[PDB]
């Protein structure tokens, strides 16, 4: 046996280099590990999440240093239109000097890189002008990470060390996570734009030094007091008003205005603070619901049991009963619990990208095109790889934790107990999509191909469009709610308190933002596809989950684990058989998804800001126009990086961008040939080793053998997936950074 | 290569540092790690 | 304007705080 | 090592024992049967994995389970 | 400790390795009524004799697939095939048939 | 066992090969390494001499490829010492009759030679190449 | 006995300080010497570079360091090798197992590993030094 690795005995008595993969590839997982008691593994869990907090703070800081010390952030502010954001500099010395020229860029003399992740409009919005500001902001992040790095170290100190009951009560953890750590940030944020933010977006420069004698409202908390909190939505910033001084300023510090400042193109910064500030309240007295040690509240063990009929449909009956047992099947699974709160997080991070782009928070970030392209395709493609791994740790959770004792005929049990209805009617909705929208075009590339592009099929999509009229968009001329004038949704009649809807009404039809743009048959299509893809990619994790504990084809499949290669070429043959194949196939799934949704926001983007939009109403009900207008066309710029001619600043990306394509094909290697060719060649470079003299002398310490069915299978997705990303990233910032 | 910010001597030594010295110095400490005997 | 050569030392400096406790909460996760 | 596991439901039909290109199992006198003998599985530390024993196992399901443990130099079929 | 004539063959490049030196050794030992042709488990053709013959083999399972060319591949079929695991320190130990 | 071919029994070839400094019968390992690594260093200047990126720079034509050499001989060093750190046991803890290369210390010594023969040679290299216009006067009498 | 402190019971010290040339196991005496010489030239070349009496001599700012270093080492290899003529008895007059440091062999071993690695960590930080706009424009891409 070795030393490494530490945490399994069966691994580090394996003589071969799969010890060193396994041992690197296991590593965190900690309930595998030796010896590993229930508390330790919530201690060390525990000290792990101060680590990555850390890593996140210095991340932050580091984002803020490099733009104080090498950025342009103080000749940004002043025109941030025509002015590109400086990321970071560039050292590397094997640069020819014309490259040294096509870097120094953005009004610098040295090589740089232009910002795409919106840091400078997220800065600027929020109250910062100086890289002094930054600077500080920086410290500031060192000294948090350095305390949040001590503080994982004192709580694994014995005496610090905490009991497993203070890990597992979750109704004092909900109370000081709503009303703490939601609803005081809220309220401090809200504290932080109506006292520095707002007064630095009217001219007013607030500091440490002296936002204790400078009130945020001429009339200040003398009117909170007294209940007349009116006189705080006052004259707001004019339709004049020019962001960053105070000409055109107004002096309310909590509006309630809606759509978007005229200047900038963003939300109101009163609104934003009006928004913290009513979610603080929302979630302090949410913080105050469950009992603690000071007496009442509730049990959220009593409330779920309580929970069964309910009912005021009755609907008695036929579910479940259910949610007996629930509490402690969320409560003593860390991976129900790790599924459950990345599938919280994936839809909030798909909620950012969606809505980041129509309603854009940030000054001028409206009009930085490859910024807001970067911006969205990134938390789209997180979101893909959060939701996937939301259904991979419930299918761990359905191997290693569920207990069919506890949860006997809860919502749970009963679940897999129709398990061939679940799966049955996705497999209908995916082949119902893929048969129909494939088919539909296929259709419209015959039509154009042979000369003829009125027959081809043309959907429009009426329901959507509708929802777009609902909300007051007077394009499409249906005149119901909010796009009626006189409907009860627009007057909202006993109150009158619609004080939002003549700013939304106004952005809403501005035929200049991305707030419910107009959608034709090209965008009818390309929704059925990502219906295909989202039905799709369930379909394989849910599969994955719910024939994770057995099948027909394999009934004893929980004893072999999450993840295992097959169970031989018997009975057929059975590879890909486990739970962990299948996340490894719906990546594939996802990433195609993802590809389509952030191919279809980038070109009906693309061609408004190209100002033909026409040229994606006409060219995308085809898939010939996908790849001739989308794929090729946007191509010239990016693969001219470099040239016999010489090379421009897209070098880097054209670079990129070929080498996105070599990762992405030697992942297929690992995807399409398979372990036993490669151990045998292994065996003849073992031979040729040992009998070559000179080289004889060098003797390995581990056993040369080929990756493992399962290892290879993770390095090719690892490939595929690394390869698709930077291919489109290069492709996405340099077909829109070029002609902007 | 060249800088007009701050201490612009200071990617001069460090990319070296961080690309060269640092991974030859973790990858010779990580190999004393996985290799060790016991 | 940018940072000045005594803002970029300082940092360096501060740096070397979480530096150190990092390879304390580095051994200690490790045992 | 992997380990071979012999169920209660095993015919005695000895196809495993057969089939097997290590020599890890050999029938036991056993009379829970009406062959009286069942599989057994004596030298596990010489098991590959291969499973050829599983592919001839005739009961549905199978009488003998391998389950991939820990990997030796003579579980991972090595010659060096 | 145990007796046998090696097979004539010219060598390869499929025999044992530094493991069979340094870890762990196999021999088969098998009696033939004829010298006749068999094919090596390290790939080749080699030459039987005619008494007891001797195969130092570097895996378990190269010596249990000679045995089974052994019995199904000639007549008459040879079945008195032992199989030894020979270990560094010169220790032998009979593991076929067990 | 092993294959009977005319070049394993070449006895030019086993002549050659077993009194390379490798397996020369008694040398000592620090006298293994040296001529192991002066004979390495030697030559991997040569390389970015010729193709390398200082090849068309007037100032220090020779620089590239003595320090390319250099951190070679270094990373070769290191990987080579770390080797026998990890893989060999020392003199005390084996048994006599041992085989010096087969112990940490005399690899270790063979380690410190190939260090001092291989940066050396390198610096021989440059230092021939550096000053070739003065060799090839004294190679074709300039000098008289 | 002794102390029993949060820096005696650390076991990164102990880590650290057992494997420096002087501790590391299974080390040869001569790689010992190598390892601590290198690294003991390199450095101190440094002072009278930058304050020394050359620092403001246009033909040679360099070679006052350089020479410096050289006769510190020099001192430095004479008087640890007259240390160990003095202090230590040979492998001979030695019971076995007796830690070849404690040896005179060894030790002598040691101090001519730390001359031969001194004198040319020595050379190495001159040489460095003396074309240092080269190096400069090496790292810098001067060189495209
Ligand atoms: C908060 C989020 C979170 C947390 C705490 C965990 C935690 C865990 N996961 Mg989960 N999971 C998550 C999200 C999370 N995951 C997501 C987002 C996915 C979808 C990708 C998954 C899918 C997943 C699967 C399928 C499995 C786990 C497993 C695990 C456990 C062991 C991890 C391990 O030891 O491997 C350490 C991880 C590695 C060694 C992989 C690192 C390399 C990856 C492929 C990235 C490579 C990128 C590369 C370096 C980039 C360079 C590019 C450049 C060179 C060009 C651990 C409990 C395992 C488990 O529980 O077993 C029962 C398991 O099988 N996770
Ligand atoms: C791999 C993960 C990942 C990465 C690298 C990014 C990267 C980014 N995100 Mg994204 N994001 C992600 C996943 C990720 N995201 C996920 C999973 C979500 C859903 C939660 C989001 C939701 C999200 C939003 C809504 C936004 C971003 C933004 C950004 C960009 C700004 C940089 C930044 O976040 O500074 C680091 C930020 C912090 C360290 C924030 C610290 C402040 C916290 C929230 C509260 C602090 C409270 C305080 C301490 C309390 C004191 C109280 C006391 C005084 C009383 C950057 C491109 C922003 C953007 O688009 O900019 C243009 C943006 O607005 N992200
Ligand atoms: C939760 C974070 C937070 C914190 C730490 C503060 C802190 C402060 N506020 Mg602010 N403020 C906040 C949120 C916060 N506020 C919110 C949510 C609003 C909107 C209702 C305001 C609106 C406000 C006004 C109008 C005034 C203050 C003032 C003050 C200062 C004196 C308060 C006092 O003495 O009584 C103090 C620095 C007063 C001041 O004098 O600042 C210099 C003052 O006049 N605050
Ligand atoms: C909307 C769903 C809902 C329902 C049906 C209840 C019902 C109840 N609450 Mg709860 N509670 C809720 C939401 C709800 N609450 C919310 C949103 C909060 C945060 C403001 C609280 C915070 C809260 C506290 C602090 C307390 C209650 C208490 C109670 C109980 C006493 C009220 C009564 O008239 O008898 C009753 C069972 C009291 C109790 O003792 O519960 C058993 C009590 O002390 N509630
Ligand atoms: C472009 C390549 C491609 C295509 C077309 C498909 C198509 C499909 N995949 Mg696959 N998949 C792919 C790549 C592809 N995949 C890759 C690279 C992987 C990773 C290995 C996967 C992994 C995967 C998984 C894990 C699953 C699927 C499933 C499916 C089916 C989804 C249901 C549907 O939409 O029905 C519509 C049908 C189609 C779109 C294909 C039919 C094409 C036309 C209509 C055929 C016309 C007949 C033709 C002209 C006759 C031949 C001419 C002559 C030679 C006779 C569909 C057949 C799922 C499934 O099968 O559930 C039921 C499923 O679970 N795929
Ligand atoms: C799956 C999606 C889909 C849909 C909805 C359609 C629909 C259509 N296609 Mg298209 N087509 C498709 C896929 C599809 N096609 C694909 C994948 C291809 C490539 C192979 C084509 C190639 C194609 C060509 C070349 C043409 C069409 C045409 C048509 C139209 C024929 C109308 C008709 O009644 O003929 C079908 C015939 C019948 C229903 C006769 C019924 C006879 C039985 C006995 C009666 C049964 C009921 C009593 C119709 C709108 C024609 C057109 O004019 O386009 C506008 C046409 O010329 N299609
Ligand atoms: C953590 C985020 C982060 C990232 C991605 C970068 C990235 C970079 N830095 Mg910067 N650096 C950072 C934080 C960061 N830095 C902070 C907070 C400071 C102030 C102390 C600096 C001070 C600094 C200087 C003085 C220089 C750079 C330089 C660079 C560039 C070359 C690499 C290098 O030599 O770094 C050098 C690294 C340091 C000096 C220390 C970095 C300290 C960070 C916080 C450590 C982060 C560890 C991380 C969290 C571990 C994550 C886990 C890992 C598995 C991924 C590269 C773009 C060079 C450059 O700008 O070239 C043009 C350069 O000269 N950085
Ligand atoms: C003294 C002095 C100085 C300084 C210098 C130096 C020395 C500095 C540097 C600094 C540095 C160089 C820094 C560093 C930093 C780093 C860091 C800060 C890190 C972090 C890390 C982390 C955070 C980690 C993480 C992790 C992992 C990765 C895994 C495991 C777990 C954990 C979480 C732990 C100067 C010249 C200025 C001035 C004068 C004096
Ligand atoms: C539009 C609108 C609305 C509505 C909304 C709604 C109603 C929504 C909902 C939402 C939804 C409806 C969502 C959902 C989501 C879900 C998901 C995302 C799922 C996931 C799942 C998972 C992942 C699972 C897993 C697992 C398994 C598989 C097994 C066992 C374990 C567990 C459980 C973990 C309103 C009225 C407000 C108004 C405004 C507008
Ligand atoms: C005799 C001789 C020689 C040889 C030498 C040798 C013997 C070497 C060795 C070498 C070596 C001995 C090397 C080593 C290397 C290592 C490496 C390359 C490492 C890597 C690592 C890594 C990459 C890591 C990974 C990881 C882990 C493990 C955990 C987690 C984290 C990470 C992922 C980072 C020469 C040629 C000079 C010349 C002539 C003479
Ligand atoms: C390990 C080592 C080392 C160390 C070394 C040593 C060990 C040294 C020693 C040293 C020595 C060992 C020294 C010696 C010295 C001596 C002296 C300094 C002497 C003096 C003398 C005198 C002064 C004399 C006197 C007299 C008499 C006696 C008589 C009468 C006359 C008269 C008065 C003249 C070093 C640092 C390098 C580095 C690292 C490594
Ligand atoms: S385990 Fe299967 S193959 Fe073996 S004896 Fe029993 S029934 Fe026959
Ligand atoms: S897995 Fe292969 S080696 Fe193991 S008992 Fe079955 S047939 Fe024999
Ligand atoms: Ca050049
Ligand atoms: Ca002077």
């Amino acid at each position: 046996a070795t030393k490494f690795p530490k945490f399994s005995q069966d691994l580090a008595s394996d003589p071969t280099t799969r010890r060193i993969w396994y041992g690197i590839a296991t590593a965190h997982d900690f309930e595998s590990h030796d010896g590993m008691t229930e508390e330790n593994l919530y201690q060390k869990i525990f000290a792990s999440h101060f680590g990555h907090l850390a890593i996140i703070f210095l991340w932050t800081s580091g984002n803020l240093f490099h733009v104080a010390w090498q950025g342009n952030f103080q000749q940004w502010v002043k025109d941030p239109l025509n002015i590109s954001p400086i990321a970071h500099a560039i050292w590397d010395p094997q640069f020819g000097q014309s490259a040294v020229e096509a870097f120094s860029q953005a009004g610098a003399n040295y090589p740089v890189d232009i910002a795409y992740s919106g840091v400078y409009h997220w800065w600027y919005t929020i109250g910062m002008r100086t890289a002094g500001d930054l600077y500080g902001g920086a410290l500031f992040l060192m000294i948090m990470a350095a305390v949040f790095l001590f503080a994982g170290w004192l709580h694994l100190q014995p005496r610090f060390r905490p009991s497993l009951a203070w890990f597992k009560n979750a109704e004092s953890r909900m109370n000081h996570h709503l009303a703490g750590l939601f609803g005081v940030s809220s309220l401090a944020w809200a504290g932080h734009l109506i006292h520095v933010a707002i007064p630095e977006s009217r001219g007013q420069h607030v500091g440490w030094d002296n936002f204790l004698f400078t009130p945020p409202h001429p009339a200040g908390l003398t009117p909170f007091f007294t209940g007349n909190w009116g006189v705080y939505a006052q004259n707001p910033d004019t339709a004049s008003h020019v962001f960053g001084s105070s000409t055109g300023a107004g002096s309310a510090i909590l509006t309630f205005l809606g759509g978007f400042h005229p200047q900038t193109e963003s939300l109101w910064l009163t609104d934003m603070a009006h928004h913290h500030l009513a979610i603080a309240v929302l979630f302090i007295v949410a913080g105050h619901m469950y009992r603690t040690n000071f007496g009442i509240g509730h049990n959220m063990k009593e409330i779920m049991n309580a929970h069964n009929p309910p009912q005021g449909t009755p609907f008695g009956g036929m579910i479940g009963e259910g949610h007996k047992g629930m509490y402690d099947t969320y409560n003593n699974s860390l991976h129900f619990q790790l599924g459950w709160h990345l599938a919280c997080l994936g839809v909030i991070t798909s909620l950012v990208a969606q809505h980041m782009y129509s309603l854009p928070p940030y000054a001028f970030l409206a009009k930085s095109y490859t910024t807001q392209a970067a911006l969205y395709t990134h938390h789209q493609y997180i979101a893909g790889f959060i939701m996937v791994g939301a259904f991979a740790h419930g299918a761990i959770f359905l191997i290693r934790d569920y207990d069919p004792a506890s949860n006997s005929n809860n919502v749970l049990d009963r679940v897999l107990q129709h398990k061939e209805a679940i799966i049955s009617h996705l497999s209908w909705v995916s082949l119902f999509l893929g048969f129909h929208t494939l088919g539909l075009y296929v259709h419209n590339d015959v039509m154009v191909a042979f000369g003829t592009p009125e027959k081809q099929i043309l959907v429009e999509p009426v329901f959507a469009q509708w929802i777009q009229a609902a909300h007051g968009k007077l394009l499409y001329g249906f005149d119901t709610l909010l796009s009626n004038p006189g409907s009860i949704a627009s007057t909202a009649w006993p109150n009158y308190g619609n004080v939002w809807l003549s700013g939304w009404l106004d952005a809403i039809n501005s035929g200049d933002n991305s707030l419910f743009l107009t959608i034709g048959p090209g965008d009818f299509l390309v929704h059925h596809a990502i219906a295909l893809g989202l039905h799709t990619t369930t379909l394989i994790l849910v599969k994955g989950a719910l024939d994770a504990r057995g099948s027909k084809l394999m009934p004893d499949k929980k004893d072999f684990g999450y993840s295992f290669p097959c169970d031989g070429p018997g009975r057929g043959g059975t590879c890909d058989i486990s739970a962990w194949d299948a996340f490894y196939l719906a990546v594939f799934w996802m990433l195609n998804t993802i590809g389509w949704v952030t191919f279809y926001w980038h070109w009906k983007h693309l061609a408004i800001w190209q100002g033909n939009v026409a040229q994606f109403n006409e060219s995308s009900t085809y898939l010939m126009g996908w790849l001739r207008d989308y794929l090729w066309l946007n191509s010239s710029q990016l693969i001219n990086g470099y040239n016999p001619y010489g090379m421009n600043n897209l070098a880097v990306w054209a670079w990129m961008f070929l080498l996105g394509h070599l990762v992405w094909a030697t992942g297929f290697m690992f995807l399409i040939s398979w372990r036993g060719y490669w151990q045998e060649l292994i065996e003849t470079l073992v031979w040729a080793h040992e009998r070559t003299p000179l080289a004889n002398l060098v003797r390995w310490k581990d056993k040369p053998v080929a990756l493992s069915i399962v290892q290879a299978r993770l390095v090719g997705l690892a490939h595929f997936s690394v390869g698709y990303i930077i291919t489109y990233a290069a492709f996405l910032i340099a077909s829109t950074s070029s002609r902007f | 290569m060249d800088g007009t910010y701050a201490a612009s001597w200071l990617p001069w030594l460090l990319i070296p540092v961080v690309t060269w010295l640092m991974p030859a110095v973790v990858m010779g400490l990580l190999f004393f790690y996985i290799e060790s005997d016991a | 304007m940018t940072l000045s050569e005594t803002q970029v030392f300082v940092a360096l400096v501060i740096a070397l705080v979480p530096a150190i406790l990092a390879f304390r909460l580095s051994t200690e996760l490790y045992k | 090592s992997h380990s071979v596991k012999i169920y209660d439901t095993c015919i005695g039909c000895t196809q495993c024992v057969r089939a097997c290109p290590l020599d890890v199992l050999e029938m036991v006198p056993w009379d829970g049967c009406k062959a009286g003998s069942i599989a057994s599985s004596p030298r596990t530390e010489d098991c590959v994995g291969c499973k050829r024993c599983e592919t001839a196992c005739p009961t549905d399901f199978l009488s003998i389970r391998v389950y991939l443990g820990a990997e030796t130099t003579r579980s991972m079929g090595l010659a060096y | 400790t145990l007796t046998g004539k090696t097979p004539v063959f010219g060598g390869s490049t499929g025999g044992l390795l530094t493991r069979a030196a340094v870890e762990e050794k196999y021999a088969i030992t098998w009696t033939s009524t004829k010298q006749q042709v068999f094919e090596m488990p390290t790939g080749g053709a080699a030459i039987m004799h005619e008494g007891e013959n001797l195969l130092y083999l570097a895996r378990k399972e190269q010596c249990l697939a000679l045995g089974t060319q052994l019995r199904s591949k000639f007549k008459p079929k040879i079945e008195d095939y032992k199989i030894y695991r020979i270990y560094p320190n010169g220790e032998t130990q009979y593991v076929h048939p067990a | 066992g092993h294959l009977s071919t005319p070049i394993s029994d070449s006895a030019f070839v086993r002549s050659f090969i077993g009194n390379l400094p490798a397996y020369r019968k008694g040398m000592a390992p620090i006298t293994r390494g040296l001529e192991i690594g002066l004979a390495h260093g030697y030559f991997l200047v040569g390389p970015e001499i010729i193709v390398g990126a200082l090849r068309d720079y007037a100032p220090a034509p020779y620089l590239g490829g003595l320090v390319t050499a250099i951190a070679i001989v270094l990373l070769g060093t290191t990987g080579m010492g770390a080797h026998g750190l990890v893989s060999l046991k020392p003199v005390a803890e084996s048994s006599p009759k041992t085989d010096a290369l087969m112990t940490s210390e005399g690899w270790s010594e063979m380690t410190a030679g190939f260090f001092l023969g291989g940066m050396s040679g390198a610096f021989m290299a440059y230092f021939l190449l550096s000053h070739f216009s003065e060799i090839d006067a004294i190679f074709r009498g300039f000098v008289n």
